[PDB]
Protein backbone atom coordinates (compact mmCIF):
# COMPACT_ATOMS: atom_id res chain seq x y z
CA UNK A 1 0.00 0.00 0.00
CA UNK A 2 1.35 3.57 -0.65
CA UNK A 3 -0.12 7.10 0.29
CA UNK A 4 -3.22 8.64 -1.68
CA UNK A 5 -2.68 11.54 -3.39
CA UNK A 6 -5.65 13.90 -4.66
CA UNK A 7 -7.87 13.09 -7.41
CA UNK A 8 -7.00 14.89 -10.72
CA UNK A 9 -10.63 16.14 -11.08
CA UNK A 10 -13.38 18.70 -9.39
CA UNK A 11 -16.59 18.03 -9.78
CA UNK B 1 -8.47 22.94 -36.34
CA UNK B 2 -9.94 25.32 -34.19
CA UNK B 3 -10.16 25.27 -30.42
CA UNK B 4 -13.89 24.33 -29.81
CA UNK B 5 -12.89 20.98 -32.08
CA UNK B 6 -9.40 20.67 -30.54
CA UNK B 7 -11.95 20.63 -26.50
CA UNK B 8 -14.51 18.14 -28.57
CA UNK B 9 -11.63 15.63 -29.55
CA UNK B 10 -10.16 15.79 -25.91
CA UNK B 11 -13.64 15.02 -24.96
CA UNK B 12 -13.94 11.89 -27.18
CA UNK B 13 -10.48 10.99 -26.36
CA UNK B 14 -11.61 10.58 -23.16
CA UNK B 15 -14.75 8.33 -23.79
CA UNK B 16 -12.57 6.36 -25.71
CA UNK B 17 -10.18 6.11 -23.43
CA UNK B 18 -7.65 7.40 -25.49
CA UNK B 19 -5.46 9.33 -22.67
CA UNK B 20 -2.16 10.38 -24.77
CA UNK B 21 -4.93 11.42 -27.53
CA UNK B 22 -6.98 13.87 -24.60
CA UNK B 23 -3.45 14.87 -23.31
CA UNK B 24 -2.29 16.01 -26.85
CA UNK B 25 -5.14 17.59 -27.31
CA UNK B 26 -5.61 19.77 -24.10
CA UNK B 27 -1.69 20.40 -24.44
CA UNK B 28 -2.81 21.74 -27.71
CA UNK B 29 -5.96 23.59 -26.68
CA UNK B 30 -3.63 25.64 -23.57
CA UNK B 31 -0.93 26.55 -26.03
CA UNK B 32 -4.00 28.99 -28.05
CA UNK B 33 -3.06 30.74 -24.77
CA UNK B 34 -7.10 31.49 -23.98
CA UNK B 35 -7.64 30.79 -20.42
CA UNK B 36 -9.60 27.07 -19.52
CA UNK B 37 -12.27 26.96 -18.19
CA UNK B 38 -13.18 25.06 -15.17
CA UNK B 39 -14.37 22.02 -17.05
CA UNK B 40 -11.35 22.16 -19.53
CA UNK B 41 -9.06 22.41 -16.63
CA UNK B 42 -10.74 19.40 -16.01
CA UNK B 43 -10.28 17.92 -19.00
CA UNK B 44 -6.07 18.75 -19.03
CA UNK B 45 -5.73 17.43 -15.23
CA UNK B 46 -7.66 14.06 -15.55
CA UNK B 47 -5.49 13.59 -19.08
CA UNK B 48 -2.60 13.74 -18.10
CA UNK B 49 -2.70 12.29 -14.74
CA UNK B 50 -3.36 9.50 -16.77
CA UNK B 51 -0.73 9.28 -19.18
CA UNK B 52 1.68 10.05 -16.08
CA UNK B 53 -0.15 7.71 -14.14
CA UNK B 54 0.22 4.67 -16.66
CA UNK B 55 4.31 5.62 -17.20
CA UNK B 56 4.50 5.06 -12.80
CA UNK B 57 2.39 2.04 -12.34
CA UNK B 58 5.00 0.89 -14.90
CA UNK B 59 7.78 1.91 -13.88
CA UNK B 60 6.88 0.64 -10.02
CA UNK B 61 6.54 -2.79 -11.65
CA UNK B 62 10.03 -2.89 -13.66
CA UNK B 63 11.27 -1.20 -10.42
CA UNK B 64 10.24 -3.57 -8.21
CA UNK B 65 11.05 -7.05 -10.62
CA UNK B 66 14.32 -5.48 -11.12
CA UNK B 67 14.77 -4.98 -7.58
CA UNK B 68 13.87 -8.87 -7.12
CA UNK B 69 15.97 -9.97 -9.57
CA UNK B 70 22.47 -12.93 -15.73
CA UNK B 71 23.87 -9.83 -17.28
CA UNK B 72 21.59 -9.65 -20.41
CA UNK B 73 18.37 -10.70 -18.39
CA UNK B 74 19.17 -7.83 -15.85
CA UNK B 75 20.72 -5.50 -18.79
CA UNK B 76 17.44 -5.50 -20.57
CA UNK B 77 15.35 -5.11 -17.37
CA UNK B 78 17.16 -1.43 -16.57
CA UNK B 79 17.37 -0.07 -20.22
CA UNK B 80 13.36 -0.87 -20.34
CA UNK B 81 13.29 0.75 -16.67
CA UNK B 82 14.92 3.75 -18.38
CA UNK B 83 12.88 3.65 -21.39
CA UNK B 84 9.87 4.06 -18.93
CA UNK B 85 11.89 6.54 -17.09
CA UNK B 86 12.32 8.69 -20.52
CA UNK B 87 8.78 8.99 -21.48
CA UNK B 88 7.51 9.51 -17.83
CA UNK B 89 9.91 12.45 -17.76
CA UNK B 90 8.86 13.80 -21.72
CA UNK B 91 5.31 13.98 -20.08
CA UNK B 92 5.93 16.16 -16.64
CA UNK B 93 8.32 18.52 -19.17
CA UNK B 94 5.91 18.76 -21.33
CA UNK B 95 2.81 19.69 -18.17
CA UNK B 96 5.08 22.13 -16.50
CA UNK B 97 6.18 23.74 -19.60
CA UNK B 98 2.52 24.50 -19.90
CA UNK B 99 2.62 25.65 -16.61
CA UNK B 100 5.14 27.95 -16.59
CA UNK B 101 4.40 29.32 -20.16
CA UNK B 102 1.08 29.91 -20.33
CA UNK B 103 -1.43 28.14 -17.37
CA UNK B 104 0.68 30.09 -14.39
CA UNK B 105 1.57 32.85 -16.60
CA UNK B 106 -1.79 33.70 -17.33
CA UNK B 107 -3.37 33.86 -13.81
CA UNK B 108 -4.02 38.06 -12.62
CA UNK B 109 -3.22 39.03 -9.33
CA UNK B 110 -6.61 37.80 -7.93
CA UNK B 111 -7.32 34.62 -9.68
CA UNK B 112 -6.17 32.43 -6.78
CA UNK B 113 -8.14 29.02 -7.05
CA UNK B 114 -6.22 29.14 -10.22
CA UNK B 115 -3.00 29.84 -8.88
CA UNK B 116 -3.71 27.51 -6.34
CA UNK B 117 -5.04 24.90 -8.49
CA UNK B 118 -1.67 25.29 -10.97
CA UNK B 119 1.21 25.74 -8.69
CA UNK B 120 -0.09 22.52 -7.19
CA UNK B 121 -0.16 21.11 -10.72
CA UNK B 122 3.34 22.19 -11.11
CA UNK B 123 4.38 21.13 -7.49
CA UNK B 124 2.74 17.33 -8.65
CA UNK B 125 4.68 16.96 -11.49
CA UNK B 126 7.79 17.83 -10.10
CA UNK B 127 6.94 15.23 -7.86
CA UNK B 128 6.58 12.53 -9.99
CA UNK B 129 9.87 13.05 -11.43
CA UNK B 130 11.69 13.22 -7.99
CA UNK B 131 9.74 9.61 -8.07
CA UNK B 132 12.36 8.04 -10.53
CA UNK B 133 15.45 10.87 -10.23
CA UNK B 134 18.21 9.98 -8.78
CA UNK B 135 21.69 12.26 -7.89
CA UNK B 136 22.12 16.17 -8.31
CA UNK B 137 18.57 15.40 -10.56
CA UNK B 138 16.48 14.56 -7.70
CA UNK B 139 17.39 17.21 -5.70
CA UNK B 140 16.97 19.73 -8.41
CA UNK B 141 13.22 18.68 -9.40
CA UNK B 142 12.51 17.74 -5.50
CA UNK B 143 13.32 21.50 -4.77
CA UNK B 144 11.55 22.79 -7.54
CA UNK B 145 8.20 20.42 -6.58
CA UNK B 146 8.73 21.83 -2.86
CA UNK B 147 8.82 25.60 -3.95
CA UNK B 148 5.63 25.24 -6.20
CA UNK B 149 4.08 23.14 -3.06
CA UNK B 150 5.13 26.20 -0.93
CA UNK B 151 3.99 29.09 -2.95
CA UNK B 152 0.11 27.56 -3.32
CA UNK B 153 0.17 26.67 0.02
CA UNK B 154 0.77 30.12 1.07
CA UNK B 155 -1.74 31.65 -1.52
CA UNK B 156 -4.09 29.08 -0.46
CA UNK B 157 -3.78 29.87 3.27
CA UNK B 158 -4.56 33.74 2.88
CA UNK B 159 -6.87 34.10 -0.09
CA UNK B 160 -8.76 30.34 0.16
CA UNK B 161 -11.22 29.41 3.07
CA UNK B 162 -9.46 25.67 4.22
CA UNK B 163 -12.90 23.70 3.17
CA UNK B 164 -12.06 24.68 0.19
CA UNK B 165 -11.17 21.65 -2.05
CA UNK B 166 -8.47 22.59 -4.63
CA UNK B 167 -6.98 23.85 -0.76
CA UNK B 168 -7.54 20.43 0.71
CA UNK B 169 -6.26 18.73 -2.08
CA UNK B 170 -2.75 20.77 -2.39
CA UNK B 171 -2.52 20.40 1.75
CA UNK B 172 -2.81 16.28 0.46
CA UNK B 173 -0.18 16.35 -2.01
CA UNK B 174 1.99 18.55 -0.42
CA UNK B 175 1.74 16.28 2.53
CA UNK B 176 2.48 13.29 0.20
CA UNK B 177 5.37 14.84 -1.05
CA UNK B 178 6.66 15.32 2.76
CA UNK B 179 5.87 11.71 3.30
CA UNK B 180 7.19 10.04 0.43
CA UNK B 181 9.69 12.29 -1.15
CA UNK B 182 11.65 14.06 1.48
CA UNK B 183 11.36 11.39 4.49
CA UNK B 184 9.56 13.67 6.73
CA UNK B 185 6.80 12.09 8.13
CA UNK B 186 6.42 14.73 11.15
CA UNK B 187 5.77 17.58 8.54
CA UNK B 188 3.57 15.02 6.57
CA UNK B 189 1.22 14.04 9.78
CA UNK B 190 1.37 17.75 11.23
CA UNK B 191 0.35 19.24 7.56
CA UNK B 192 -2.43 16.62 7.06
CA UNK B 193 -3.75 16.87 10.45
CA UNK B 194 -3.71 20.94 10.55
CA UNK B 195 -5.68 21.14 7.12
CA UNK B 196 -8.29 18.23 7.67
CA UNK B 197 -8.33 20.17 11.62
CA UNK B 198 -9.33 23.35 9.89
CA UNK B 199 -11.73 22.11 7.39
CA UNK B 200 -14.06 20.76 9.75
CA UNK B 201 -15.76 23.35 11.38
CA UNK B 202 -17.28 25.05 8.35
CA UNK B 203 -17.50 21.83 5.88
CA UNK B 204 -21.28 22.04 6.03
CA UNK B 205 -21.43 25.50 4.30
CA UNK B 206 -20.11 23.98 1.37
CA UNK B 207 -21.91 23.96 -2.12
CA UNK B 208 -23.04 20.59 -2.59
CA UNK B 209 -20.51 19.46 -5.09
CA UNK B 210 -17.78 20.87 -3.28
CA UNK B 211 -18.58 19.00 -0.19
CA UNK B 212 -18.49 16.11 -2.04
CA UNK B 213 -15.00 16.64 -3.22
CA UNK B 214 -13.83 18.09 0.50
CA UNK B 215 -14.81 15.01 2.08
CA UNK B 216 -13.55 12.54 -0.45
CA UNK B 217 -9.86 14.43 0.17
CA UNK B 218 -10.64 14.68 3.85
CA UNK B 219 -10.91 11.03 3.86
CA UNK B 220 -7.67 10.52 1.82
CA UNK B 221 -6.24 12.59 4.28
CA UNK B 222 -7.18 9.99 7.58
CA UNK B 223 -6.40 7.21 5.57
CA UNK B 224 -3.01 9.06 4.89
CA UNK B 225 -2.61 9.69 8.85
CA UNK B 226 -3.70 6.17 9.41
CA UNK B 227 -1.16 4.11 7.09
CA UNK B 228 1.74 6.89 8.12
CA UNK B 229 1.20 6.14 11.96
CA UNK B 230 1.10 2.83 11.64
CA UNK C 1 19.08 -11.64 -28.92
CA UNK C 2 15.75 -13.74 -29.16
CA UNK C 3 15.44 -14.20 -25.45
CA UNK C 4 15.97 -10.79 -24.54
CA UNK C 5 13.24 -9.92 -26.78
CA UNK C 6 10.76 -12.04 -25.39
CA UNK C 7 12.04 -11.32 -21.64
CA UNK C 8 11.11 -7.98 -22.81
CA UNK C 9 7.75 -9.16 -24.05
CA UNK C 10 6.86 -10.54 -20.48
CA UNK C 11 8.00 -7.17 -18.65
CA UNK C 12 5.93 -4.92 -20.97
CA UNK C 13 3.06 -7.75 -19.82
CA UNK C 14 3.91 -7.21 -16.07
CA UNK C 15 3.91 -3.27 -17.19
CA UNK C 16 0.65 -3.51 -19.03
CA UNK C 17 2.55 -1.82 -21.83
CA UNK C 18 0.71 -4.23 -24.54
CA UNK C 19 2.24 -1.81 -27.65
CA UNK C 20 5.69 -2.93 -26.14
CA UNK C 21 4.37 -5.93 -25.81
CA UNK C 22 3.56 -6.82 -29.30
CA UNK C 23 6.38 -5.54 -30.87
CA UNK C 24 8.69 -7.45 -29.01
CA UNK C 25 6.79 -10.34 -29.74
CA UNK C 26 6.45 -9.28 -33.67
CA UNK C 27 10.40 -8.92 -34.04
CA UNK C 28 10.78 -12.47 -32.38
CA UNK C 29 8.36 -14.08 -35.15
CA UNK C 30 10.28 -12.07 -37.91
CA UNK C 31 13.45 -14.28 -36.47
CA UNK C 32 11.43 -17.30 -38.39
CA UNK C 33 11.74 -19.77 -35.06
CA UNK C 34 8.89 -21.52 -34.31
CA UNK C 35 7.23 -20.09 -31.30
CA UNK C 36 6.41 -22.40 -27.94
CA UNK C 37 3.28 -22.37 -26.41
CA UNK C 38 3.91 -20.05 -24.08
CA UNK C 39 5.66 -17.32 -26.39
CA UNK C 40 2.29 -18.05 -28.91
CA UNK C 41 0.39 -17.25 -26.03
CA UNK C 42 2.38 -13.57 -25.21
CA UNK C 43 1.74 -13.17 -28.79
CA UNK C 44 -1.83 -13.50 -29.01
CA UNK C 45 -2.50 -11.74 -25.59
CA UNK C 46 -0.15 -8.98 -27.06
CA UNK C 47 -2.14 -8.29 -30.59
CA UNK C 48 -5.60 -8.86 -28.95
CA UNK C 49 -4.73 -5.81 -26.30
CA UNK C 50 -3.56 -3.99 -28.72
CA UNK C 51 -6.30 -4.40 -31.32
CA UNK C 52 -8.94 -4.62 -28.16
CA UNK C 53 -8.31 -1.23 -27.33
CA UNK C 54 -8.67 0.18 -30.48
CA UNK C 55 -12.41 -1.73 -31.16
CA UNK C 56 -13.41 -0.76 -27.85
CA UNK C 57 -12.54 3.21 -28.73
CA UNK C 58 -14.01 3.06 -31.99
CA UNK C 59 -17.41 1.27 -30.84
CA UNK C 60 -17.89 4.49 -28.49
CA UNK C 61 -16.77 6.93 -31.04
CA UNK C 62 -18.81 5.39 -33.53
CA UNK C 63 -22.00 5.22 -31.07
CA UNK C 64 -21.46 8.76 -30.78
CA UNK C 65 -21.31 9.57 -34.35
CA UNK C 66 -24.62 7.97 -34.84
CA UNK C 67 -26.43 9.55 -31.21
CA UNK C 68 -25.07 13.22 -32.71
CA UNK C 69 -22.83 21.77 -36.56
CA UNK C 70 -20.37 20.20 -39.58
CA UNK C 71 -17.39 20.70 -37.73
CA UNK C 72 -18.53 18.85 -34.87
CA UNK C 73 -19.19 15.89 -36.68
CA UNK C 74 -16.45 16.48 -38.98
CA UNK C 75 -14.08 15.75 -36.13
CA UNK C 76 -15.89 13.15 -35.04
CA UNK C 77 -15.63 11.01 -38.22
CA UNK C 78 -11.94 12.30 -38.56
CA UNK C 79 -11.47 10.95 -34.95
CA UNK C 80 -13.05 7.53 -35.73
CA UNK C 81 -11.31 7.06 -38.70
CA UNK C 82 -8.18 7.92 -37.29
CA UNK C 83 -8.72 4.84 -35.38
CA UNK C 84 -9.92 2.78 -37.62
CA UNK C 85 -6.40 3.12 -39.55
CA UNK C 86 -4.29 2.32 -36.50
CA UNK C 87 -6.79 -0.94 -36.08
CA UNK C 88 -6.06 -1.76 -39.61
CA UNK C 89 -2.15 -1.63 -39.25
CA UNK C 90 -2.56 -3.53 -36.35
CA UNK C 91 -4.58 -6.31 -38.54
CA UNK C 92 -2.39 -5.93 -40.79
CA UNK C 93 0.69 -6.76 -38.80
CA UNK C 94 -0.11 -9.74 -37.37
CA UNK C 95 -2.09 -10.75 -40.64
CA UNK C 96 1.27 -10.63 -41.86
CA UNK C 97 2.95 -12.65 -39.44
CA UNK C 98 0.59 -15.23 -39.66
CA UNK C 99 0.85 -15.89 -43.40
CA UNK C 100 4.70 -15.19 -43.73
CA UNK C 101 5.46 -17.23 -40.48
CA UNK C 102 3.48 -18.61 -38.35
CA UNK C 103 1.09 -20.73 -40.74
CA UNK C 104 3.65 -21.01 -43.19
CA UNK C 105 5.84 -23.15 -40.78
CA UNK C 106 3.52 -25.53 -39.47
CA UNK C 107 4.27 -29.35 -40.29
CA UNK C 108 1.74 -31.41 -42.02
CA UNK C 109 0.66 -32.79 -38.53
CA UNK C 110 0.79 -29.82 -36.35
CA UNK C 111 -2.76 -29.72 -36.31
CA UNK C 112 -2.89 -27.82 -33.02
CA UNK C 113 -0.70 -24.63 -33.99
CA UNK C 114 -2.29 -24.97 -37.66
CA UNK C 115 -6.02 -24.23 -35.69
CA UNK C 116 -4.45 -21.81 -33.67
CA UNK C 117 -3.01 -19.89 -36.06
CA UNK C 118 -6.11 -20.20 -38.52
CA UNK C 119 -8.05 -19.33 -35.56
CA UNK C 120 -5.72 -15.82 -35.49
CA UNK C 121 -5.91 -15.17 -39.23
CA UNK C 122 -9.65 -15.80 -38.63
CA UNK C 123 -10.06 -13.11 -35.87
CA UNK C 124 -7.91 -10.14 -37.40
CA UNK C 125 -9.56 -10.57 -40.25
CA UNK C 126 -13.13 -10.44 -38.51
CA UNK C 127 -11.90 -7.59 -36.73
CA UNK C 128 -10.99 -5.72 -39.75
CA UNK C 129 -14.62 -6.80 -41.03
CA UNK C 130 -16.06 -4.70 -38.31
CA UNK C 131 -15.31 -1.44 -39.38
CA UNK C 132 -15.11 -2.14 -43.22
CA UNK C 133 -17.54 -1.02 -46.10
CA UNK C 134 -18.29 -1.52 -49.30
CA UNK C 135 -15.88 -3.63 -51.14
CA UNK C 136 -13.09 -3.64 -48.60
CA UNK C 137 -15.28 -5.26 -46.81
CA UNK C 138 -16.93 -8.20 -49.05
CA UNK C 139 -12.62 -9.22 -49.10
CA UNK C 140 -11.77 -8.94 -45.06
CA UNK C 141 -14.80 -11.00 -44.78
CA UNK C 142 -14.20 -13.49 -47.08
CA UNK C 143 -11.00 -13.74 -46.05
CA UNK C 144 -11.89 -14.27 -42.51
CA UNK C 145 -14.91 -16.85 -43.31
CA UNK C 146 -11.92 -19.14 -45.58
CA UNK C 147 -9.42 -19.33 -42.46
CA UNK C 148 -12.54 -20.22 -39.85
CA UNK C 149 -13.39 -22.67 -42.30
CA UNK C 150 -10.47 -24.58 -42.94
CA UNK C 151 -9.59 -24.30 -39.18
CA UNK C 152 -12.68 -25.91 -38.63
CA UNK C 153 -12.26 -28.51 -41.05
CA UNK C 154 -8.98 -29.78 -39.57
CA UNK C 155 -10.41 -28.80 -35.63
CA UNK C 156 -12.94 -31.98 -36.49
CA UNK C 157 -10.38 -34.66 -38.37
CA UNK C 158 -7.76 -33.88 -35.95
CA UNK C 159 -8.70 -32.26 -32.16
CA UNK C 160 -11.01 -33.94 -29.70
CA UNK C 161 -14.02 -31.76 -29.41
CA UNK C 162 -13.31 -30.84 -25.79
CA UNK C 163 -10.15 -29.09 -26.65
CA UNK C 164 -10.18 -25.51 -25.65
CA UNK C 165 -8.32 -24.47 -28.91
CA UNK C 166 -11.27 -26.13 -31.26
CA UNK C 167 -13.57 -24.90 -29.15
CA UNK C 168 -12.43 -22.06 -29.05
CA UNK C 169 -12.72 -21.51 -32.78
CA UNK C 170 -16.29 -23.09 -33.00
CA UNK C 171 -17.04 -19.81 -30.35
CA UNK C 172 -15.57 -16.95 -32.32
CA UNK C 173 -16.79 -18.98 -36.11
CA UNK C 174 -20.05 -18.68 -34.68
CA UNK C 175 -19.42 -14.88 -33.53
CA UNK C 176 -18.59 -14.29 -37.12
CA UNK C 177 -21.63 -15.88 -38.37
CA UNK C 178 -23.98 -13.99 -35.86
CA UNK C 179 -21.88 -10.38 -35.97
CA UNK C 180 -20.28 -10.19 -39.42
CA UNK C 181 -22.82 -12.53 -41.37
CA UNK C 182 -25.82 -11.69 -39.90
CA UNK C 183 -26.87 -15.75 -39.96
CA UNK C 184 -27.79 -16.58 -36.26
CA UNK C 185 -29.26 -19.68 -37.60
CA UNK C 186 -25.82 -20.50 -38.35
CA UNK C 187 -24.07 -18.94 -35.64
CA UNK C 188 -26.57 -21.05 -33.33
CA UNK C 189 -26.05 -24.46 -35.40
CA UNK C 190 -22.09 -23.89 -35.13
CA UNK C 191 -22.21 -23.24 -31.21
CA UNK C 192 -24.48 -25.25 -30.03
CA UNK C 193 -22.97 -28.63 -31.85
CA UNK C 194 -19.77 -27.45 -30.62
CA UNK C 195 -21.20 -27.14 -27.18
CA UNK C 196 -22.79 -30.43 -27.59
CA UNK C 197 -20.15 -32.60 -28.77
CA UNK C 198 -17.86 -31.45 -26.05
CA UNK C 199 -20.35 -31.57 -23.14
CA UNK C 200 -20.20 -35.27 -22.07
CA UNK C 201 -16.33 -35.74 -22.22
CA UNK C 202 -15.47 -32.82 -20.54
CA UNK C 203 -14.00 -34.38 -17.44
CA UNK C 204 -11.94 -36.11 -19.37
CA UNK C 205 -9.45 -33.06 -20.26
CA UNK C 206 -7.18 -32.77 -17.83
CA UNK C 207 -6.69 -29.64 -15.23
CA UNK C 208 -5.49 -27.07 -17.05
CA UNK C 209 -7.53 -27.55 -20.44
CA UNK C 210 -10.82 -28.37 -18.44
CA UNK C 211 -10.34 -24.68 -16.68
CA UNK C 212 -10.05 -23.14 -20.62
CA UNK C 213 -12.79 -25.67 -22.24
CA UNK C 214 -15.04 -24.65 -19.37
CA UNK C 215 -14.79 -20.86 -20.05
CA UNK C 216 -15.15 -21.34 -23.47
CA UNK C 217 -18.34 -23.35 -22.90
CA UNK C 218 -19.91 -20.82 -20.75
CA UNK C 219 -19.38 -18.35 -23.44
CA UNK C 220 -21.15 -20.66 -26.23
CA UNK C 221 -23.97 -20.90 -23.66
CA UNK C 222 -23.87 -17.31 -22.89
CA UNK C 223 -23.89 -16.84 -26.81
CA UNK C 224 -26.68 -19.13 -27.46
CA UNK C 225 -28.91 -17.79 -24.39
CA UNK C 226 -28.36 -13.99 -25.80
CA UNK C 227 -29.02 -14.98 -29.59
CA UNK C 228 -32.28 -16.67 -29.18
CA UNK C 229 -33.91 -14.28 -27.12
CA UNK D 1 -25.22 -6.08 -25.10
CA UNK D 2 -22.75 -8.20 -27.82
CA UNK D 3 -21.68 -11.52 -28.23
CA UNK D 4 -18.59 -12.87 -26.16
CA UNK D 5 -15.73 -14.16 -28.23
CA UNK D 6 -12.79 -16.66 -27.10
CA UNK D 7 -9.91 -15.06 -24.44
CA UNK D 8 -6.91 -14.40 -25.96
CA UNK D 9 -4.97 -17.06 -23.60
CA UNK D 10 -4.55 -20.59 -22.62
CA UNK D 11 -3.34 -22.06 -19.58
MG1 LIG E 1 -20.64 -34.58 -25.39
NA1 LIG F 1 -0.21 35.90 -5.13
Amino acid sequence: VTSSSCPADLT
Amino acid sequence: VDREQLVQKARLAEQAERYDDMAAAMKNVTELNEPLSNEERNLLSVAYKNVVGARRSSWRVISSIEQKTNEKKIEMVRAYREKIEKELEAVCQDVLSLLDNYLIKNCSETQYESKVFYLKMKGDYYRYLAEVATGEKRATVVESSEKAYSEAHEISKEHMQPTHPIRLGLALNYSVFYYEIQNAPEQACHLAKTAFDDAIAELDTLNEDSYKDSTLIMQLLRDNLTLWTS
